[PDB]
């Protein structure tokens, strides 16, 4: 039943901008815009840094945008620091009630 | 201040069973889901199941429908889940979450919105 | 509102004619409800009192 995706992995410049996207089908993400982002380190837990595309999360610098369009969202990164090495998962909720998560990218040095 | 804090790691043989528990902290387990999740080593974050800490009602997607069962002790304040018929796949990191306030008249179960996390328990297989 | 996402089961019953019932609740279970602003309630129920 997972089936959200994205790209496994991408690199990015300091000071540029940056985008890493997930789509999926109808059925979760156009069914319905409940989207989220998270961060995660190694040897750490995750830290929701995105809800429902563009409600603000905590501690969350105005780098890291949220918008969704039809089947795809992203983080439209901006101004692209380097201090955030690891990965940006994306997840979305499907109409069977249950939620999916991607198949996690790598923001990389940068 | 927030904990989820978990149970400790635990090796089993493939096919066997395992009790893995999330204790609350700082709150009451009551007014939230408590969702459950796993990672594997170099793979992603996968979903497992949510749970309805008041009702015991709970949904897991197919992969894990038998394999799963869920309770929970409120009195204790704290969370189950028992996986049964291991595999080798099952050397992961499972994390339990608290996911959406409950609330009477409007379902909040099904959507990704974690709050916090547990640190992570690491159910094993050689 | 009927927050639960109820699902219609089609059952055969009898030659050719069907019997529709409700199938799994898709999600959690939850109450109906109505609701009302209470402060126009208020006005408009002491505006009857005043008749
Ligand atoms: C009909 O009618 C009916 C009736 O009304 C209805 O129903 C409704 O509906 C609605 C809508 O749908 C809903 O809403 C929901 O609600 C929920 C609940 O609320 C409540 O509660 C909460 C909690 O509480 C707790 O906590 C606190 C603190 O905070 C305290 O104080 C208390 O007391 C409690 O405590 C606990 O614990 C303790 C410990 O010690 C103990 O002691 C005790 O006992 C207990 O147990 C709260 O919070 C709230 O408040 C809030 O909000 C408000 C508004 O409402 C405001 O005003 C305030 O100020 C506050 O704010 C804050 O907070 C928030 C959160 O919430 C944030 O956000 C802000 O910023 C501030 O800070 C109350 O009181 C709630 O919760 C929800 O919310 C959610 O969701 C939404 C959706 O829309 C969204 O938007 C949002 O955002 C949210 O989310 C968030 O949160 C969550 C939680 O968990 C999470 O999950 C997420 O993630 C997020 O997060 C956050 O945070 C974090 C940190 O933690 C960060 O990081 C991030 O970033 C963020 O920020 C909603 O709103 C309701 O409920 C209902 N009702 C009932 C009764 O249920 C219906 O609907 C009608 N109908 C129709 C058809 O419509
Ligand atoms: C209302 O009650 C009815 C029962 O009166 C209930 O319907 C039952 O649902 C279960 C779950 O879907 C069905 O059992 C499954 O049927 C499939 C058919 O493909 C089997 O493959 C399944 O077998 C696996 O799971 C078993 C454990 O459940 C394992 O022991 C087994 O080895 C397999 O791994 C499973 O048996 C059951 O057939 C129906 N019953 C009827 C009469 O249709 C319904 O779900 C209830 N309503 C609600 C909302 O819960
Ligand atoms: C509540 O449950 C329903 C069903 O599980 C979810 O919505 C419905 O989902 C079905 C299947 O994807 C949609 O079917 C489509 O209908 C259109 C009608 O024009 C048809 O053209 C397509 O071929 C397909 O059959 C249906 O539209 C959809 N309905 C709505 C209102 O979205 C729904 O997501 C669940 N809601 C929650 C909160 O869980």
């Amino acid at each position: 039943q997972p089936v959200l995706t994205q790209p496994a992995s991408v690199s990015g410049s300091p000071g540029q901008s940056i985008t890493i996207s997930c789509t999926g089908s109808s059925s979760d993400v156009g069914s319905y815009n409940l989207v989220s982002w998270y961060q995660q380190h190694p040897g750490k837990a995750p830290k929701l840094m995105i809800y429902e595309v563009n409600k603000w999360a905590s501690g969350v610098s105005d780098r890291f945008a949220g918008s969704k369009s039809g089947n795809t969202a992203s983080l439209t990164i901006s101004r692209l620091q380097a201090e955030d090495e690891a990965n940006y998962f994306c997840s979305s909720s499907t109409n069977s009630a249950t939620v999916i998560f991607g198949g996690g990218t790598k923001l990389t040095v940068l | 201040q927030v904990q989820l804090v978990q149970s400790g790691a635990e090796l089993k043989k493939p096919g066997a069973s395992v009790k893995v528990s999330c204790k609350a902290s700082g709150y009451t387990l009551s007014d939230y889901y408590v969702h459950w999740l796993r990672q594997a080593p170099g793979q992603g974050l996968e979903w497992v199941a949510w749970i309805n800490p008041t009702s015991g009602r709970t949904i897991s997607p197919r992969k894990f429908q038998g394999r799963v069962t869920m309770t929970t002790d409120t009195s204790m304040n704290v969370a189950y889940m028992e996986l049964r018929g291991l595999r080798s796949d099952d050397t992961a990191v499972y994390f339990c979450a608290r996911g959406g306030w409950i609330s009477l008249y409007v379902d909040y179960s099904y959507y990704p919105n974690f709050d916090s996390w547990g640190q992570g328990t690491l159910v094993s297989v050689s | 509102t009927r927050p639960n996402n109820n699902t219609r089961k089609s059952v055969r019953i009898g030659p050719g004619q069907t019997f529709y019932a409700t199938g799994d609740i898709i999600g959690d279970i939850k109450q109906a409800h109505c609701n009302i602003s209470e402060e126009k309630w208020n006005d408009t129920l002491q505006k009857v009192g005043i008749e």
